[PDB]
């Protein structure tokens, strides 16, 4: 069973330069290549380059010489790569994988996120229906997560235990800040009766929010 | 590593490629000069999902086998990174088979555009062989 | 040198059962192609090699064919695991992707649930207003929202976000929110969200009054 595990998440600013590990285990890593793939929204997966462990031969894509540079160490039979130069260009998700007539896994990804905009925590919003609103079989309700940077957040209902009925939207951004909401469905005799509370949980900032939603 | 161009042209003499198959010493530094720049380490992607590897820059599909090249025929019998040696003997031993092919040295692209027809004896020029 | 590789359909849309074929073309004669299937959230996984090799755990319904500048990937029979994009991919000196098809699953078509949402306290003391419009469970994902404040249809400041295919009843769900200052908010009285999906010739209108 081959394996390769990226490294965590990366929030750099723009001018720094970021490495990326990709730990091999499974088969003797210097015999084969590992390849690097980037992927953004819209505009799909790029190949960047690959390095053949051991050897310190690499090859790059054309768009990507001087952007990235592969280096690996055997000891540890862990390869890398260093992207220089960083800007928002940059951001995106990167993976290391292998392609061959042996196995042809991918990394699990690392995401890069490149911005001078500054670690902070969401606003939590209950949303709940106007108290004109027409009550039905169903009541919808909903928390709004706004400004925060950088992503991501979790989103949860009654600590999970509200898992159908629940829409968590994609994030949009907009003056380096990100917003979010996430509606949740229940019978109209249901509430507010019983509870409902959205769980919003910040790893970057380390922070947790239990926002009730009432009348 | 990278070769200095007169010890290559030394350690390929002392691997008898000295006027093996009738081309002089000259012949092979010049291919080696403009393949990888003497450069044992050098790789470079075909097109045909093939790559090239080494000193000599010897191709995947026809030569060595690297695992991952579609065509495969490995008439070198040898793996690519066995190419990428700091010791020449395997790509020289793969480079006398590869000029024994019917085509002589016209298999190696860049001998073809930079060395053929040329004075190839000027690359070997100066080095106490 | 760029090896263009052009995908189509770009988004398509199959029920269970049912044959499908995308195309990859490229703007230059390549030797083999490469597909790869990508669901949200997760790494690619190679699906076919060699241009008609299956990749370890592929099921045999889905086949690789073509040569030179045109290739495809073809689903005997459409399964609902299938879901997912495919990106094509030319594998020479300077490896390119194509756009991806994005293949959906096809279901009856069903009209939004649409609910507005007023400001909360909260965020008016602290200066601004969100008014937020959730339009969930609806088929196919074409939709339209309008926003209209005091009658008059409202433009600046809206900001709209859709989840992917639902993986239990295969909707689509929409939000969309338009954000004003505290005061813009105080100035106005009626606030509305008005959806207009093809399951309908009229709009799915739901408002409030601030008053």
């Amino acid at each position: 069973e081959v394996q390769l595990q990226q490294s965590g998440a990366e929030l750099m600013k723009p001018g720094a330069s970021v490495k990326i590990s990709c730990k091999a285990s499974g088969y003797t890593f210097s015999d084969y290549w590992i390849e690097w793939v980037k992927q953004r929204p819209g505009h799909g997966l790029e190949w960047i380059g690959e390095i053949l462990p051991g050897s310190g031969s690499t090859n790059y894509h054309e768009r990507f010489k001087g952007k990235a540079t592969f280096t690996a160490d055997t000891s540890s039979s862990t390869a890398y790569m260093q992207l220089n130069s960083l800007t928002s260009e940059d951001s995106g998700v990167y993976y290391c994988l292998h392609g061959n007539y042996d196995f042809d896994g991918w990394g699990q990804g690392t995401t890069l996120t490149v911005s001078s905009a500054k670690t902070t925590p969401p606003s939590v919003y209950p949303l709940a229906p106007g108290s004109a609103a027409q009550t039905n079989s169903m009541v919808t309700l909903g928390c709004l997560v706004k400004g925060y940077f950088p992503e991501p957040v979790t989103v949860t209902w009654n600590s999970g235990s509200l898992s159908s009925g629940v829409h968590t939207f994609p994030a949009v951004l907009q003056s380096d800040l990100y917003t979010l909401s996430s509606s949740v469905t229940v019978p109209s005799s249901t509430w507010p009766s019983e509870t409902v509370t959205c769980n919003v949980a910040h790893p970057a900032s380390s922070t947790k929010v239990d926002k009730k939603i009432l009348d | 590593k990278v070769f200095g161009r007169c010890e290559l042209a030394a350690a390929m003499k002392r691997h008898g490629l000295d006027n093996y198959r009738g081309y002089s010493l000259g012949n092979w530094v010049c291919a080696a000069k403009f393949e990888s720049n003497f450069n044992t380490q050098a790789t470079n992607r075909n097109t045909d999902g093939s790559t090239d590897y080494g000193i000599l820059q010897i191709n995947s599909r026809w030569w060595c086998n690297d695992g991952r090249t579609p065509g495969s025929r490995n008439l070198c019998n040898i793996p690519c990174s066995a190419l990428l040696s700091s010791d020449i003997t395997a790509s020289v031993n793969c480079a006398k088979k590869i000029v024994s092919d019917g085509n002589g040295m016209n298999a190696w692209v860049a001998w073809r555009n930079r060395c053929k027809g040329t004075d190839v004896q000027a690359w070997i020029r100066g080095c106490r062989l | 040198m760029d090896i263009v590789l052009t995908q189509s359909p770009a988004i398509m849309s199959a029920s269970p059962g049912e044959k499908v074929t995308m195309t990859c073309s490229a703007s230059s004669s390549v030797n083999y192609m490469y597909w790869y299937q990508q669901k949200s959230g997760t790494s690619p996984k190679r699906w076919i090699y060699d241009t008609s090799k299956l990749a370890s755990g592929v099921p045999v319904r889905f086949s690789g064919s073509g040569s030179g500048t045109s290739y495809s990937l073809t689903i005997s029979s459409m399964e609902t695991e299938d879901a997912a994009t495919y990106y094509c991919q030319q594998w020479g000196r300077n490896p390119t992707f194509g756009g991806g098809t994005k293949l959906e699953i096809k279901r009856a078509d069903a009209a939004p649930t649409v609910s507005i949402f007023p400001p909360s306290s909260e965020q008016l003391t602290s200066g601004g207003a969100s008014v937020v419009c959730f339009l969930n469970n609806f088929y196919p994902k074409d939709i339209n929202v309008k926003w209209k404040i005091d009658g008059s249809e409202r433009q600046n400041g809206v900001l709209n976000s859709w989840t992917d295919q639902d993986s239990k009843d295969s909707t689509y769900s929409m939000s969309s929110t338009l954000t004003l200052t505290k005061d813009e908010y105080e100035r106005h009285n009626s606030y509305t969200c008005e959806a207009t999906h093809k399951t309908s010739t009229s709009p799915i209108v739901k408002s409030f009054n601030r008053n």
